[PDB]
């Protein structure tokens, strides 16, 4: 019987109120400046590039995926502004690499494709770290691996920080046989040159497509992927005419995996939140010294804003419940306020509840700066966040983490951060990631600095003190920017706040293609 | 109510068969009908539009015609006849 | 019964010859060079800094290790040079840490100590990448962890490298979590002020131990490490009075671990090698263009040079046999020139053998510049060498690699990298690794530039390409240099080629206190 | 998303074609030889003995079968052929014995029954292999045994052939044994006299069923299957007034099994072949020195003539692909040729794939004869033809092979021959199955006669060659015919081709009453 009347969360915003507008207006800017941004990422490496790649027989990156998956199914594309001014002349839209996850034959798969027209498909660090993370999302979701390969290998200048380490260009090959070995589908299809050292990515796959006169496989059409690659060597399963027929066969190999999705958690039909998701413009704005009800937030993202709170009066800066997010059961965590011994408590029991009961997770992190507090015997928070840091790490139950606030210090780690593998993580385009916040640093270089002036005497003025304290505000802004972190990979996107509701149900479906494990604790230190 | 349209959705060139036999063995009888006439021997050079055989049938009179240029191989049917429709009625040479 | 008679490896090196006094004399300066280099860092900070930290009646880093181990015990310690000239003008002696594998209580266990006298105790970058290290270590071995903290916080001038990421300070606390979860005991002893974001080392710790007077814990006495943190907070489990009451609280924490060390492998009595270790300072030498026979450098380490030779006669580049190391049987693959298919398959071959009877696994490598061959149509190589990374890859026994010569492109790979996960990975002081030996770099980019160069028709002339070629041959020998992938954690350590035998006995007698796990493969490309 | 548009296998044979023609008249020919023979065998023992069976009141043995199943269910008889002139002047229509797989109460289920008017219901050697067979099939795929028990004991002219051995008459009760404790139900219904050691059937089976008056059990009335062994003795678990009451209590036993199948396979709506299958006739014919492609017999065999190749252009002589048979999934192998080291490579690597993913088996066997190659090297051959001996030994994944030409040598053995356990083997009326081709044979004697000849130096004339040859030709002929084999048990029924499709749907069908294992593999010699 599922016929009882239910409370629903959210209120209506005063849309005439001044706070209102001002808050709608800068997030709209910062929307804006999102959407144009991406829209010249989209070019990839440009008109003359675009040009010579389309001269040739080829399709573009963008295109190849739009013919791989289904008609009109939704694409969710992963750190799209990897390499966003990470390099000083370079420009490397996306890191010469498209990810995403996308539907194929019914099934959701993990497609990783080198984009040819930036720097010739060169592999940069970050080109290599974009490809390892998602790796990473695939083998934790047991989501089928589509490599479109066009490379030109190695970029040698900056050979150091590809080649060696364990997180450099060896570990991708290394991805691939272990996702091999535990039946994760790796399908490869070689449709440009495959350089010295991608020739194994054809090779370490399950089954590979190789293109009849662009393809070239060599550790140029006659040394590699050549009549000779799909007959006289081998290495090819599958040859294909030209890139529309490469994907056709692509998506005939989907469908003969002879896999079915399974759920572990109940459903139940889904249905839309009462409130518009755009009105989050003017409730957050784009300051984040003021403060919001975190409930708002959720009231406008999940089905029919019905929410279950859990010990909803004691340690109120934290909020924690029950929802369903399109017809999956997921509970809630999101920051209120500053975190206090209560708070911390009260999340230890809650993320407990949620592992026996095999329900995902989803954090929501808002941590404040301690510009109202001190101190405030944060000595007392350190024997308790503990417990919330420790029951975090170890549960094992899907895990997705979306910043739409500030991330500072050990906050970070509690509310499930980017060390902590959550299954996604995204930030909104208002957010900050530091150590601390900007002005504590200042207080802090301040003091030391004073202080020892005092031993030696000497007098470190009132404009001496502002004199050091500006650099420090001006490097912490600069490096807690949503684009500084997205460009290098430690979220997988910055995201439109009215998207929130479709990117969290589509990353909790995908999420939910593998079986959910028992979850195992440490010891709890009472 | 205004009409009736009809659209065609291009045929991926892999999906069509590649190399679809190309050889034709003459016309196919339009219909069932008794052969009327014959006007090709089992060895004749003949030109196309070349009149190869006549056949009647439900009281309508068919010229089968010769599509190429190539000399005559064999046939397959003699007068009076009755040959089903689309059987094939002549053989060419391979050239 | 095993009284069979058996053939032994090696021969008598000629002392006399011009070739043999050459290369003892220059392999002789490199081990020279690298003692002395250690005793510097073993200094640490420095005079000013060690009387210092004597004077506030703590123990230097280096004597708490030596009193906490076994009496006479040795003391594996890792990566002694990382730090050395990573960072401009700060000297860092390596890194701030002190992490090995030694005994406590007859227990192997993995020290992990922060050395105060440098920079107070500050954690660089590179400090939490040797901490992550050892914890790694750790876990793949189910190896106690002991942390002596005495710590000053993170670098705020390098924090954005410190903080955020996955593999940042944030995982420290996930790896202590993790290991807890699988009775992997964790044992802390706060001997010094513990800083902000270090007070939840002691509280995710199994057991705590706190000194009276020295340790501070807070999120100085009053504040934390208190007696308040000792009975008010609770966070302290045992109190001592100086550090050498912390450490006998330690050695007797560990005897109630109830652990007994169990072996999954058969053993036989040890014997030494019957040739000297130091020859093979001649024999080696310090010039990777001259070959050597690895068999010789096997004939060394192994017990009684009793060695069985698996395909000998095929693939001859490629030497695989069964050897003892202190009674451990062990699979020993090592490189005798360029890899060829036969070589591929032939290791594939062995590798499963290895895995089948649950045998661990040498390698040593040594791979061979591209000035003898060009190409050799290394396409045929593409389609075996993947088998062999595929099958190291998913190989389940533990893993040792030893380079003791060159590491260059997807020969690292194969031989297994530091991207394959070797339980311990060494390097003699006259390695060298690259993506490709630096000469034919150079002449790749001398081809590009003079062809590039035709189109234009601007001439190219002799001297314009040396001209070109010098710098990058600079480039690739000081990135090569042991010295800088041993300053970054590239490998466990840099060793003296006499210590080979040693260190492997411990590295192995380490690695079998996990059992050993079946393996599985993926789809062998055939 | 399914509604991907396909190419179909299969073109239109030339009916008007003279080979066509002679192939069709050979072939159908063929067929009606076999199905009057089986008309024949049908009336089992003749009519004075069906007579004085009927007039005992007890129905004919087929006529139990037809009122056991499900009304209108398609009944799969299994080796009709057993002891076809089999023993020199004894005619035993069928063994003496009816095996087959049947629908009860809407369960698969193995019925074995006793023919009574064939000798009485004595066992013959073939009638134990027969029974065994039976039981093997039932076993590995999981089927409820039904006994319909009327024999006479064992024949004791033959004892030393029926009692003794491991697969003689004992082995029956231990099956029986071995499958009640997995579960596999065993039913037994005494319809007739149970001879000495035939008393054990009813007693050895789970639930039991005896008919009141004809019954008799002891190891006659009184003695044994009297209302002794219904009420006094207890041997009786169900008591039947006669054969149409014990045949429906039959049913109710089995409805009673809690039983219901379960697919791990995903399925697929049916469709049939684009072709008819009675062209088969013509493309195949019954000359085996004349090739044709098996592509045209899998076009009439799948669903909707779809057929994806693996592999196509390398090792050519072999073709692999994936298919549909009545909504199954399958992995077809069928021979194109002689097999070479591609050719078996590709099988190898098909075979993996095809485990991997829990894909049934199917075989079709076509061996070549070396009339067109004497040697060709064949030592190549022996390498790599082991690696598809051993991964299809290895194949858990159901298995059934259609022999549909010639089999001979090792040729067998890679293609899932009798020894390594397909779940069903067929034949078709044209197969011969030899040590090696007839005429080989010869060749091979001849040549050592002539040798031998020469050293003596005796003239070995051309006349004394063909007479050698004479003999040997007449044998081979003689013993690989479809009826020598089928005699004797080696394969599970001759079938008509036109029927193959159907036969290979019931086949798989019933297979995968069984749950699909995990594939385990041997060292693959690379
Ligand atoms: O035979 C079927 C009816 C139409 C053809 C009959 C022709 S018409 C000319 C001639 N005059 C007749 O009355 N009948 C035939």
């Amino acid at each position: 019987y599922h016929g009882d009347s239910v409370a629903s969360l959210g209120t209506q915003p005063d849309l005439g109120s001044a706070l209102y507008q001002e808050n709608y207006k800068q997030m709209k800017a910062l929307v804006n400046q999102l959407h144009e941004r991406v829209e010249h990422i989209k070019l990839g490496g440009g008109e003359k590039a675009r040009a010579l790649h389309i001269s040739r027989g080829k399709l573009l990156p963008r295109e190849r995926i739009d013919n791989l998956i289904d008609p009109g199914s939704p694409f969710l594309e992963l750190s799209q502004f990897a390499g966003y001014q990470l390099y000083d002349n370079e420009e490397v839209p996306g890191g010469g690499i498209i990810t995403g996850i996308g539907r194929v034959s019914g099934v959701e798969c993990m497609i990783i494709a080198n984009d040819a027209t930036v720097k010739g498909g060169a592999y940069y660090p970050v080109t290599v770290k974009k490809q390892l993370r998602a790796q990473e999302i695939a083998m934790q979701n047991r989501l089928p691996c589509i490599y479109l390969v066009d490379s030109g290998g190695a970029y040698l200048p900056r050979q150091a920080d590809v080649f060696p380490d364990r997180d450099h260009f060896g570990r991708t090959f290394y991805n691939q046989a272990i996702m091999s070995s535990k039946n994760i589908a790796q399908i490869a299809v070689v449709m440009g040159s495959c350089t010295a050292g991608g020739a194994y990515v054809p090779a370490m796959a399950d089954e590979n497509i190789i293109v009849r006169k662009q393809g070239t496989i060599f550790l140029a059409e006659d040394l590699g992927g050549a009549d000779l690659h799909c007959r006289k060597s081998g290495v090819s399963d599958h040859w294909a005419l030209d890139d529309h027929h490469a994907l056709h066969l692509t998506r005939k190999v989907v469908r003969n995996l002879n896999y079915q999705k399974k759920l572990d958690v109940t459903i139940e039909p889904s249905e839309e939140p009462l409130f518009p998701a755009d009105e989050l413009y003017g409730i957050v704005g784009a300051n984040l010294k003021r403060s919001f009800d975190v409930r708002e937030v959720i009231a406008r993202i999940v089905d029919g804003s019905r929410f279950t709170e859990f010990k909803a009066f004691y340690g109120d800066t934290l909020v924690t419940g029950f929802a369903r997010i399109f017809g999956y059961p997921v509970g809630i965590v999101g920051n209120n306020g500053v975190l206090f011994s209560e708070s911390a408590k009260k999340g230890t029991h809650f993320v407990q509840l949620c592992c026996q009961r095999n329900i995902p997770l989803l954090f929501l992190q808002n941590i404040t700066g301690f510009m109202v507090g001190r101190e405030y015997e944060a000595e007392g928070i350190a024997k308790d966040g503990a417990k919330m840091v420790a029951a975090v790490a170890c549960a094992q139950v899907p895990k997705i983490t979306l910043i739409i606030g500030g991330s500072y210090g050990a906050g970070n780690y509690g509310m499930c951060g980017r060390a902590y593998s959550p299954r996604f993580l995204y930030i909104w385009p208002n957010a900050r990631i530091s150590v601390m916040g900007g002005e504590q640093a200042a207080n802090v270089l301040a003091t030391i600095t004073k202080d020892q002036r005092a031993r030696e005497g000497k007098q470190f003025s009132s404009a001496d003190e502002a004199a050091l304290k500006e650099p420090i505000i001006k490097k912490f802004e600069e490096e807690g920017n949503p684009y500084y972190s997205s460009a290098r990979v430690w979220d997988d996107g910055i995201i439109d706040p009215a998207d929130t509701r479709l990117v969290l149900g589509l990353s909790f479906s995908a999420a939910l293609n593998a079986p959910i494990e028992k979850t195992d604790f440490g010891i709890f230190r009472m | 109510k205004e009409g009736s349209i009809e659209i065609d959705i291009p045929v991926p060139k892999y999906l069509s068969s590649v190399s679809s036999q190309e050889t034709q063995g003459g016309p196919l009888a339009p219909m069932t009908g008794t052969i009327e006439k014959v006007f090709v021997k089992a060895g004749d050079k003949v030109k196309a539009g070349d009149s190869l055989m006549v056949m009647i049938a439900m009281k309508m009179e068919h010229t089968i015609k010769s599509p190429k240029d190539g000399t005559v191989k064999k046939v397959f049917y003699r007068e009076g006849a009755q040959a089903n429709r689309h059987t094939p009625l002549v053989e060419f040479e391979e050239e």
